[PDB]
């Protein structure tokens, strides 16, 4: 495996490089490759043969070698780049390919934006159904790391809360979502129960009561 | 244009043989090589093997013995198989056309050039490797034989889409869909967001769209949670205007291919 920085960031309009570095055998070798691997969509060619630029890769992308190192370097770091990226190269045979550890890009500079939390509670079929689920969604907020935590009545509540990494939508903030999964007995028994979304210091708490349809 | 479009079980149980198969578009698989590469759940990606125009095939060599890849140019299929799966190969699998290509050169050494003339330009009249900046033809430390050595040319060319491939002992499950309606409390304005809770499902992927992708103002499919029970939990939320609440109908669309299964749950309003 080439080894890869974990994960990187840069700035918008900057300019970053990701190394990889391996043997003679494999990048000493003489043609590595780049690939951009973005959540959801298929891995898309960016570099081979160490320089040469993919058909329809933008010109902010280049790649070079030093030896047994290879690099690529985005140039005019945009909001569209945040993605994997991973190297490969041949090793021994032409049908032999060695692939990096993948390095993660952060792009920074994008605008701050407080969490949009909207709290359901169990929907009526669902209680018919003998289930109780609280779901807790929060979106458009920027950067990506929030925390949430879960009141009953107004005591803390930890068992059965299952949360989601933050991803990015398609309008390039990031999302994220909360469950706290409750036998109908327990949502009737307390009087309310809260979502708790921390974001910068901010805490957003929306309520939802049994009281209430 | 050239596109390859993956085929195969979203679930196999433990000592199985996963077999995929990949359709081949927009080129014949006799110009092409086709390989396989896979991507296991936060592991990088892993080289698997690949089928050339001479039928020759070459694999990873930690997974060769259980690797076999096949092709056939009159369907245009190129197929898969890997023995004795177990959970660590859960993941996705992409096929793809590929660039190979060994290279037979001969080379000289760093510092060396292959040349018949000195650094001054005096004709030696045999071609091999001299030194740069040497003056001397015959001279031991002015000049040294090319050596063969092969240099391997490889890439991706053009991806696939990617099959999510489960390895579990656990069985197929359809999933509950269930309405995220907005109450009157929990509009935002002129704008509200209502979502459908897609509950209990194995394997993944499920995929939620709205109106039948008429509507795509908002929509947003949030990524899955795995409960205790091995079944996963999915939620999509969509961005509609609050006065349109109680008028349009809102119906969102989930599909699960792993069980055939689609349905479409109309969400409708709170009456409070």
């Amino acid at each position: 495996v080439l080894n890869q920085p974990s994960s990187v960031s840069g700035s918008l309009g900057q300019r970053v490089s990701i190394t990889c570095s391996g043997s003679s055998s494999n990048v000493g070798n003489g043609y590595v490759s780049w690939y951009q691997l973005i959540p959801g969509s298929a891995p898309r060619t960016l570099i081979y043969g160490d320089t040469s630029r993919a058909s329809g890769v933008p010109d902010r992308f280049s790649g070079s070698r030093s030896g047994n190192t290879a690099t690529l370097t985005i140039s005019s770091l945009q909001a569209e780049d945040e993605a994997d990226y991973f190297c490969a190269s041949a090793e021994d045979s032409s049908s032999n390919a060695v692939f990096g550890s993948g390095t993660t890009l952060t792009v920074l500079g994008q605008p701050k934006a407080a969490p949009s939390v909207t709290l359901f509670p169990p929907s009526s079929e669902e209680l018919q159904a003998n289930k109780a689920t609280l779901v807790c969604l929060i979106s458009d907020f920027y950067p990506g790391a929030v925390t949430v935590a879960w009141k009953a009545d107004s005591s803390p509540v930890k068992a059965g809360v299952e949360t989601t990494t933050p991803s990015k939508q398609s309008n390039n903030k990031y999302a994220a979502s909360s469950y706290l999964s409750l036998t109908p007995e327990q949502w009737k028994s307390h009087r309310s129960y809260s979502c708790q979304v921390t974001h910068e210091g901010s805490t957003v708490e929306k309520t939802v009561a049994p009281t209430e349809c | 244009q050239v596109q390859l479009r993956e085929s195969g079980p979203s679930l196999v149980k433990p000592s199985q043989t996963l077999s995929l198969t990949c359709t081949a578009s927009g080129f014949s698989l006799s110009d092409k090589p086709v390989g396989w590469v896979r991507q296991a759940p936060g592991k990088p990606l892993e080289w698997l093997g690949s089928i050339d125009t001479a039928e020759n095939t070459g694999y990873n060599p930690g997974l060769k013995s259980r690797l076999s890849i096949t092709k056939d140019n009159s369907k245009s299929q190129v197929s898969l198989s890997l023995s004795s799966v177990t959970t660590e190969d859960s993941a996705t699998y992409y096929c793809a056309t590929v660039h190979q290509k060994t290279r037979k050169e001969k080379s000289c050494p760093d510092g060396y050039l292959y040349s018949s003339n000195t650094g001054r330009g005096y004709d030696c009249g045999v071609w091999t490797c001299r030194r740069v900046g040497g003056e001397f033809c015959s001279a031991t430390g002015d000049w040294t034989s090319p050596s063969e050595e092969d240099f391997y040319e490889f890439y991706v060319d053009t991806w696939g889409q990617g099959l999510l491939v489960t390895v579990s002992s656990a069985s197929t499950k359809g999933p509950s869909v269930f309405p995220l309606a907005p109450s009157s409390k929990s509009t935002s304005g002129g704008t509200a967001a209502l979502g459908c809770l897609v509950k209990d499902y194995f394997p993944e992927p499920v995929t939620v769209s709205w109106n039948s992708g008429a509507l795509t103002s908002g929509v947003h499919t949030f990524p899955a949670v795995l409960q205790s029970s091995g079944l996963y939990s999915l939620s999509s939320v969509v961005t509609v205007p609050s006065s349109s609440l109680g008028t349009q109908t809102y119906i969102c669309n989930v599909n699960h291919k792993p069980s055939n299964t689609k349905v479409d749950k109309k969400v409708e309003p709170k009456s409070c």
